[PDB]
């Protein structure tokens, strides 16, 4: 999947 | 005669959002985020993987929803079923 550059926390 | 059961599978792409495929699995598989994000990582970096197991009505339900919320939210995010 593709990333929107948030930070997933895991 | 057990019934026969249904793993539901989620299937990586490089374009769904790592977002939108949590929010499946909170909304459609009742996760919390964290179990949520970290099954989205397991499809991300192996490829696919099992989201659940229930009886086949109960699954093919969960993977007709799943596909339709992704494509009435115009991403190619793909449920599939496969027998236990
Ligand atoms: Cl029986």
């Amino acid at each position: 999947f593709r990333s929107k550059g948030e930070e997933l926390f895991t | 005669k057990p019934p026969s059961m249904y793993k539901v599978i989620l299937v990586n792409d490089d374009y769904t959002p790592m977002e939108f495929v949590i929010d499946v699995l909170q909304k459609f598989f009742s996760y919390d985020v964290e179990r949520a994000t970290q099954l989205m990582l397991a499809v991300h970096y192996q490829g696919k993987a099992i989201c659940g197991v229930f009886t086949a009505e109960v699954a093919e339900t969960k993977v007709a929803m799943v596909n339709k919320y992704a494509r009435e939210n115009e991403h190619p995010l793909l449920c599939t079923l496969e027998k236990a």
